This record gives C-alpha cells, sequence and structure tokens, in this order.
C-alpha cells in the first residue's frame, strides 16, 4: 500500500520530563531521561 | 518482499527495530500495518512476528 | 532524508542519518537552536563518517543550548563563500556572511572553501625581491614577490606590529587586490585593522575575513579557508596580483588540535593531532603563486613558549620562502622589530638574485653577529678587558650593528610616539657595509637605536654630541 502505513504509524504515536540520577560522585552526576534538555 | 519493502521504509523498520518499547505493541503494528495481508501466507506472517 | 542529534560534547555532534542520506564528507548541515536567548542556526561541518548512517560534524558556532534529536539538515555542500570583486572593502566571518553589512554579497557567485592545490606543473619558483623599505628585513631576510613570506615568534614580540607595517609599506601602493584574514587573533586588533585601512583608503582594495580567538574551534579552523578561497579565486578568475595577510596562522593548527581528541583520534607528540602535517601541508600549499599568477601571502606564525622547536612552528617552516624570526631576548633588549638576524633566512639571498654587494655584507653582518653571540657569555663572567683587541673592536662594531639594525617604524609610532622611517636598500646596504668596516666605531652605540638611515645616524650623533 505504501500510505495505509503512515496513517499506522501515526495512530501508534498518538496511541504510543524528570530524570534519574544513575550514578554520582565527585561533583559529577549521570541522568537519564530528559530527551528535552 | 517483506525484506525488500521494509528496506524500502526505513521509517517502520527501524520503528519496529526499537526493543525498549514492548513487543507486544510492535508485534501487533506488524500484524495490523503490514503482516495483515489477504496475500501474505501465514507460516511466513508467524515467522516474521516472532 | 533529514537526520537528528545524536550526542552534543562541546564543538562536536554527532548526527544520524536515515540510511542513504548520510552526507558527504566536510558538507555542511544546519541546525536549529529555539533557546530564546541563544536562539541560532548552527552550520555544522561534516568531519567523519562513524558507520552506522552516523556522521561526527564540528560546529561553527557554540553548541550552547543545542538538543538531541533536533532535526539536522543537508545542504548538500561543503560551506561556501562569496567571491568577485564584490567582496572588497567589506568584513566577512569564515561562513560567508559580511559583518558591516549584513546580508551583503548573499547574491555573489559563491565558492566551496574546500578545494585541492594547485597541480605540481603549474608551479614556478619565484625569485624577485620585494623591497619593505626596512633594513633588517631589506639585508637578512629580503621578501620575496609572489612568494611566501612568515613571522614567527612567541606572544608578544611584534608579529602583529610588523604585519600592519607591512600592510603600510606593500598594500598602500599595490596595484592588486590584498585579503587580510584575521584567523584567530583579537577582536580589539580586528576593528583597529578594519578602521586602520578605513582610514589609509586601502580597504576598498582589500576584503577582510575574520574568525577571532572566542569563535569555537571549526570557525577558527575555516576562516583561514574562507579568506584562501577569495583569494584563490581572485589568482585565478580576475587574473591580478593578489596580497594575502594571515595573522595568525597557528590558530588553525591549534584549533584543528582542540577537537582533535573530541574526533576520536589518538594525540601526537606535544599534544597535537596525528594530521597537524597533513592539514597544515593542504592549507599551506593552497597558498601559493601559479605561472603567470602572484599571490604575496605573509603569515603571522605563533610559536608556542617561544619553543622553535614546537612541531606547529617546525613543521610550518617547510612551507616558506622567507621567514622574519621575532626572538623574546632581542624584544626583551629594547630592540625593534625584534628580529633575530642570526635564525632569520630568505630563500633569495644569494649572489645570484640580490647581487654580489648585498650577499657579500649580509653574510659579514651575520658573521660579526655570530661572534658577538659567541663572546657574550665571556663577556658577562670575565669582562670585556679579557678579549682580544680584534674582539673587543668586534664587540663593538657588533653592538652597532645591532643597534642599528633597530628602526622606527610607522607602525609603531602610537608604541614609542616617533613616527617611523623607510629606508632604501642601497643605502641599507652602505650603510652596514660601512658599519662592518668600523667607519662608525667612534659614534656612540645609542646613535644607531631606533633610526632610520645615515642621515639620521649623523642628526641623532649630533644630538648625542658625535658627528660622522
Ligand atoms: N616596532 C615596535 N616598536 C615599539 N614597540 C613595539 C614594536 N613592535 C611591537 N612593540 C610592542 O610589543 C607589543 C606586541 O606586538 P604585537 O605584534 O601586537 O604582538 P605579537 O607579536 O604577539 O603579535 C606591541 O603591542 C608593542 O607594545
Ligand atoms: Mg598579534
Amino acid at each position: 500500500s505504501a500510505a495505509d502505513i503512515e496513517g499506522a504509524i501515526e495512530d501508534y504515536v498518538s496511541s504510543f520530563e524528570i530524570g534519574t540520577v544513575i550514578d554520582a560522585g565527585d561533583g559529577i552526576a549521570h541522568v537519564e531521561g530528559l530527551p528535552s534538555v | 518482499r517483506f525484506g525488500r519493502v521494509l528496506d524500502a521504509e526505513p521509517r517502520l523498520s527501524a520503528l519496529l527495530s526499537d526493543y525498549t518499547t514492548p513487543a507486544e505493541g510492535r508485534v501487533a503494528l506488524l500484524d495490523k500495518a503490514l503482516t495483515g495481508r489477504p496475500g501474505v501466507n501465514q507460516t511466513a506472517a508467524a515467522l516474521l512476528s516472532q | 532524508t533529514a537526520g537528528r542529534v545524536v550526542r552534543i560534547t562541546g564543538p562536536v555532534v554527532d548526527v544520524e542519518f536515515p540510511r542513504g542520506s548520510v552526507p558527504e564528507l566536510f558538507n555542511a548541515l544546519h541546525a536549529e537552536i529555539t533557546f530564546g536567548a541563544l536562539a541560532k542556526t548552527l552550520t555544522l561541518e561534516v568531519a567523519q563518517h562513524l558507520g552506522d548512517s552516523l556522521v561526527r560534524c564540528i560546529s561553527m558556532q557554540p553548541t550552547d543550548g543545542l538538543v538531541r534529536g533536533v532535526e539536522v539538515t543537508d545542504t548538500g555542500a561543503s560551506i561556501s563563500v562569496p567571491v568577485g570583486d564584490g567582496v572588497k572593502g567589506h568584513v566577512f566571518n569564515a561562513l560567508g556572511d559580511c559583518l558591516d553589512d549584513p546580508g551583503y554579497g548573499k547574491d555573489f557567485e559563491h565558492w566551496s572553501i574546500h578545494r585541492k592545490p594547485p597541480a605540481f606543473s603549474d608551479l614556478e619558483p619565484r625569485t624577485e625581491m620585494l623591497e619593505t623599505g626596512l633594513k633588517v628585513v631589506d639585508l637578512l631576510t629580503p621578501y620575496v614577490r609572489g612568494g611566501k613570506i612568515a613571522l614567527f615568534g612567541g606572544a608578544g614580540v611584534g608579529k602583529t606590529v610588523l604585519i600592519q607595517e607591512m600592510i603600510n609599506r606593500i598594500a598602500r601602493n599595490f596595484g592588486g587586490t590584498s585579503v587580510f584574514a584575521g584567523v584567530g587573533e583579537r577582536t580589539r586588533e580586528g576593528n583597529d585593522l578594519w578602521v586602520e585601512l578605513a582610514d589609509a583608503n586601502v580597504l576598498k582594495d582589500t576584503a577582510l575575513v575574520f574568525g577571532q580567538m572566542d569563535e569555537p574551534p571549526g570557525t577558527r579552523m575555516r576562516v583561514a579557508l574562507s579568506a584562501l578561497t577569495m583569494a584563490e579565486f581572485f589568482r585565478d578568475e580576475q587574473g591580478q596580483d593578489v596580497l594575502l595577510f594571515i595573522d595568525n596562522i597557528f590558530r588553525f593548527t591549534q584549533a584543528g588540535s582542540e577537537v582533535s581528541t573530541l574526533l576520536g583520534r589518538m594525540p601526537s607528540a606535544v599534544g597535537y593531532q596525528p594530521t597537524l602535517a597533513d592539514e597544515m601541508g593542504e592549507l599551506q600549499e593552497r597558498i601559493t603563486s601559479t605561472r603567470g599568477r602572484s599571490i604575496t601571502s605573509m603569515q603571522a606564525v605563533y610559536v608556542p613558549a617561544d619553543d622553535y622547536t614546537d612541531p606547529a612552528p617546525a613543521t610550518t617552516f617547510a612551507h616558506l620562502d622567507a621567514t622574519t624570526e621575532l626572538s623574546r631576548a632581542v624584544f626583551s633588549k629594547g630592540i625593534f622589530p625584534a628580529v633575530d638576524p642570526l635564525a632569520s633566512s630568505s630563500t633569495i639571498l644569494d649572489p645570484a638574485i640580490v647581487g654580489d654587494e648585498h650577499y657579500r655584507v649580509a653574510q659579514e653582518v651575520i658573521r660579526i653577529l655570530q661572534r658577538y653571540k659567541d663572546l657574550q657569555d665571556i663577556i658577562a663572567i670575565l669582562g670585556i678587558d679579557e678579549l682580544s683587541e680584534e674582539d673587543k673592536q668586534l664587540v663593538n662594531r657588533a653592538r652597532r650593528i645591532e643597534r642599528f639594525l633597530s628602526q622606527n617604524m610607522m607602525a609603531a609610532e602610537q608604541f614609542t610616539g616617533q613616527p617611523g622611517s623607510t629606508v632604501p636598500l642601497k643605502e641599507t646596504i652602505e650603510a652596514f657595509d660601512k658599519l662592518t668596516k668600523g667607519e662608525f666605531d667612534h659614534l656612540p652605540e645609542q646613535a644607531f637605536f631606533l633610526i632610520g638611515g645615515l642621515d639620521d645616524l649623523a642628526k641623532k650623533a649630533e644630538s648625542l654630541g658625535a658627528k660622522l
């Protein structure tokens, strides 16, 4: 079809920020999440 | 044919390839979008879904 | 078809593209920083292909405010800058944008800043003196018209003052086009040069391309290429003589080494990138005259920590026709320009080109100064009385010679408050021939400090109580 796949992925996305410290030490930290930072 | 069409549209292939998202959703996506068709062998459909 | 930012680490950005849309190396990509305070459009130069459709790029602008996952667009071409007579009289940055008149030149013909150097068959050695009026330069480091001239030296020894002096002496009456590339230098100096060129009326004939030391490493890497592209257009298309002034070319190498480890390359000796010689060679080999097409280029080369053995200046040395090497020791003596006459060199300082008398006088001056350098330590410890009579006479002569190689330059009037002078080459040769023969041994050495020719010497000797 090559087109209904589009609507499929859009419906998927429609149907589909706080980070988290994963490690820290010596004044440096690593944060998972925050995709928009 | 499925491999060729999947190569043609890298967006859908990459979306499926994200194992972070639960696999049930992605296999349902494949079933409803690509694997669910009139002229699709059921054995090939099952193999691809697996 | 657009890519997205994956990793951001300072000036280096990794960008992921769809399969088959990976941009070619050195292509210009565009990304958007939308944060209001720092909103801008980043230009990224593709530096490496990392595999799996990722490319490593160098940003031309600071990446602060950039976000992972933002769309990245491929321009399909390298960074390109405007070319043509229009660029004369205007100030640009490495990306070709006009600074004095933003938006100017957008409709000009644009040339990619990445170019192969001229074919070897098109290269002709240049042997023709370019008289400057500076005694030391004309006597011991004669400059070559259409050749490559460098001013080496550590920080604050007079590289930029001498570049401005050479602008005054050469570009002021040049019949062709001038291109000034400010590579990673002070913005205040750039503004001063812009104002000075406007006042001298030389700006109309000069194109200025500035990438300052506050720019990210990518801009300092590419500004020299941009200015060189303008110069190459003037050489190959307009068919007119070109003056290329670069200050400071070492900043190109330094910026290259700033991103080398962020690009994944294991460091070489003295912290430089493994590709120092190759990148320098490409850039320098583009800066040449070809048969019938002249580029007289003058480069300021910064010597890190006064260490002339440092790989950057050492690698640069091979690319030059004439090298005026400024010394911190000469500087600290108050001798200006702080040229080290025993360490500078010119490829045309031989009897065949400059003539028997010029070569003879230059060699005699160098021999006397070398002997004086040898005797310095003995004079410092055991005193001058313990030297042989001929050695005492030579020491007096050498002190007078080193003072006389000093000169009051026009560009130095802002510092000494004394107007500059210009000495014809023949007068320089005659004066130093007289010196090496001891014809001025009766004058106090202070009479030889920061003057012009023999007329100025007579005047200063009269002022000090002597007479020639
Ligand atoms: N011919 C000169 N006469 C007097 N002072 C000079 C002369 N040349 C340089 N100086 C002094 O040395 C300083 C360094 O010169 P400059 O060329 O700007 O630094 P660099 O050599 O690092 O480029 C000048 O600001 C000036 O004060
Ligand atoms: Mg300087």
